[PDB]
């Protein structure tokens, strides 16, 4: 059977496209996604000429920050950005305007990137037996990204990820790290790549299928409503002989039409990854796409209209610090996490900080401790529930807990 | 850890190898027994479909050896029964394809774990 | 429309550093840009006429990962 999403009403798809438009005008270093230039670009919709300056923008902060004097002469220091796994997503970006990555700058940033995997093949060992510097999606997104721009890597950098879903690798990957591999796989298979690995290759791509099938929650989602987006992109790109995929997808669409109504995607980067499914596309339609196709222009969304809201109590605590915190913080309803963490600074004895990322604050430090190697702040509502967005995202409601949980993965 | 249960023996003799994969796709994959002849090349010995109802043996094999596996407990074991000097090698295990005449993936390999080394001598006392 | 520390692209008014200007690369569509102008590590290798080490993997691989291109260089048939 295949994997296929029926067209969903175009006011629910064009009301997801809003929520990508003020993205379209924050060109700053920070700011620029090339992950919402790609989704828009597979989308049915259109943002009009502020694409044209969004891709140039994203060609003047890429090039200027990896290149050369490695700065941008309009925005200054780079502060180590954007990171490799960035700079893959601008080379999707590139193939969503039709480009291959070119000239002396092109080639350049493609030996970046490939030096990228061959640090990280170096940390993981012929051995297997170390860790990504980063993780294993981006080490599968580095390989789609070079895959695309018909750019080879070496097997023994595709046996890492291969050895990843073969049947000796320990621990669990996501649903979304799953997919993202799967991706790569199909792209070097479509491609013919690494034909000394044909066979790993092709059974790694059934593994992919058969895990991400066995995700499926009784709602309908691939391991939860957000991995749902990258979980269909890949099963949209092969068959899967005798299973019932078309049945598994279908249930995955009713689950995402649900979710969408009840406001689960405001996310851009989230959008982002969702739209193509809606314009039955893939990452894997940029390796020869039709970048021409007729998209429906959008339109801003109505302005906001901030109202009257009432004073909430929400409990912030953190007990992964000797001593530990716990104190309830007065906010307005509908404030995010994040704007619990700016009161509770505000109000003295707590501290925390974030960097920016592709999905908006990730936060890195939370009472003077930040998260060190392979760990990481997990965020948390009662009961002992790890949240499914982010602390600009998440708005709690009164009485919450909020916890935030140093965590090693 | 992963390979066990090699040794020294008598020809004629038996050996049980078991097989340990640590990972949750094991169920997704056939398996193989694979060995390594001193000064010889990589050989399947035998191979197993994701289920166990198709098998695959090499003809020098056939009849003394018998491939199963416990998805259960994440293992594959070889049965070595009758047991001749010319099965002196490290055995191996690792991913097979299944096949409608299983199939080798030696060529697919460049990484292989400690395996586990059989010797049959006469010599031996 | 540029300020004059930068080049504009001729069609689509966009600006780019004046350093693109006659750089060899179109960062301009049209090209505008480009108009009218005048030991290693063990396992590695060493671009000819650059101190760059890559991976002897990337030698022969279809990409030129040294400035000058060596490592693509001498990768046909006897
Ligand atoms: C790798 C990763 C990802 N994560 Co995190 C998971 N699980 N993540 C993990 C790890 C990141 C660390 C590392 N060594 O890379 C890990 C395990 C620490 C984790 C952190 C969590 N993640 C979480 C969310 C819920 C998930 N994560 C995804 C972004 C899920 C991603 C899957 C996806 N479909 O995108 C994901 C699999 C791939 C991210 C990536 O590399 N993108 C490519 C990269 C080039 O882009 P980038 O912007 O530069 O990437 C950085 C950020 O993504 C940041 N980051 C990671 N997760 C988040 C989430 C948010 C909301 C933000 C702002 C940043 C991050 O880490 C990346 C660099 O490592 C998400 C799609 C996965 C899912 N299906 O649930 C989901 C967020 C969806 C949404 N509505 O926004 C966090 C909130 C979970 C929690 N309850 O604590 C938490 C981060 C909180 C914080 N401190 O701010
Ligand atoms: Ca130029
Ligand atoms: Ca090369």
């Amino acid at each position: 059977e295949m994997c296929e999403i029926p067209e969903m009403d175009s006011h629910l798809v064009e009301k997801l496209g809003q929520h990508l438009l003020p993205w379209m005008d924050r060109l700053s270093l920070e700011h620029l996604n090339p992950s919402i230039y790609v989704g828009l670009r597979l989308s049915s919709l259109q943002a009009g000429t502020k694409e044209d300056l969004y891709l140039h923008s994203l060609k003047l902060g890429y090039q200027q920050c990896l290149l050369g004097s490695a700065f941008s002469e309009d925005d200054g220091d780079c502060q180590g950005k954007p990171s490799m796994g960035q700079l893959a997503l601008y080379l999707l970006a590139l193939r969503a305007n039709c480009e291959f990555v070119r000239g002396h700058k092109g080639d350049r940033l493609v030996s970046q990137l490939k030096w990228f995997l061959e640090d990280e093949k170096r940390a993981i060992g012929h051995d297997h037996k170390g860790h990504p510097h980063t993780s294993y999606y981006q080490y599968g997104l580095g390989i789609l990204a070079l895959c695309l721009h018909q750019k080879r890597v070496h097997d023994s950098v595709v046996d890492k990820l291969l050895y990843a879903v073969e049947p000796f690798h320990q621990g669990h990957h996501s649903v979304d790290t799953a997919a993202m591999a799967g991706l790569a796989f199909t792209c070097l298979k479509r491609s013919n790549f690494n034909p000394g690995r044909r066979q790993r290759i092709t059974m790694a791509i059934r593994t992919v299928r058969e895990e991400i099938l066995k995700a499926q929650t009784p709602e309908g989602h691939f391991g939860n409503v957000y991995s749902t987006p990258l979980a269909l992109q890949f099963l949209m790109t092969s068959p899967m002989r005798g299973a019932e995929l078309g049945t598994a997808c279908l249930k995955a669409r009713v689950a995402l039409l649900a979710s969408l109504q009840d406001g689960a995607f405001q996310n851009a980067l989230m959008i982002s990854q969702l739209l193509p499914v809606l314009n039955h596309k893939t990452y894997i339609d940029l390796i020869f796409p039709d970048c021409l196709a007729p998209r429906v222009m959008l339109e801003p969304a109505a302005e906001t209209i901030p109202q009257t809201q009432e004073i909430i109590s929400v409990t912030l605590q953190v007990l992964s610090l000797l001593p530990p915190y716990r104190q309830s913080i007065s906010v307005l309803a509908g404030s995010t996490v994040e704007d619990v963490l700016k009161k509770a600074h505000e109000l003295g004895g707590f501290t925390y900080e974030t960097q920016a990322s592709l999905s908006g604050p990730y936060l890195t430090s939370v009472m003077g401790k930040a998260a060190g190697e392979r760990e990481f702040w997990q965020l948390l509502r009662d009961p002992n529930t790890p949240l499914l967005q982010g602390i600009a995202d998440y708005r709690p409601k009164d009485g919450e807990t909020i916890e935030l949980r140093l965590v090693s993965w | 850890l992963v390979e066990s249960g090699g040794g020294l023996v008598q020809p004629g003799g038996s050996l049980r190898l078991s097989c340990a994969a640590s990972g949750s796709t094991f169920s997704s994959y056939a398996m193989g027994w694979y060995r390594q002849a001193p000064g010889k090349e990589c050989e399947l010995v035998a191979a197993i479909s994701r289920a166990g109802g198709s098998t695959n043996y090499a003809d020098s094999v056939k009849g003394r050896f018998t491939i199963s596996r416990d998805n259960a407990k994440n293992t594959v074991y070889l049965q070595m029964n009758s047991l001749k000097p010319e099965d002196t090698a490290v055995y191996y295990c690792n991913a097979a394809a299944e096949g409608e005449t299983n199939w080798s993936l030696c060529e697919e390999y460049d990484y292989w774990g400690k395996g586990t080394r059989v010797t049959v001598s006469s010599h031996h006392h | 429309s540029c300020p004059p520390t930068k080049f504009q692209c001729r069609t689509s008014g966009l600006c780019v550093p004046l350093t693109w200007r006659c750089d060899r690369d179109l960062d301009c569509s049209d090209g505008s840009d480009e108009e009218e102008c005048r030991a290693c590590l063990a396992g590695e290798l060493r671009c000819t006429l650059s101190d760059d080490c890559i991976p002897l993997t990337w030698r022969c691989d279809g990409h030129p990962d040294c400035p000058d291109s060596s490592d693509e260089l001498g990768c046909g048939t006897n």
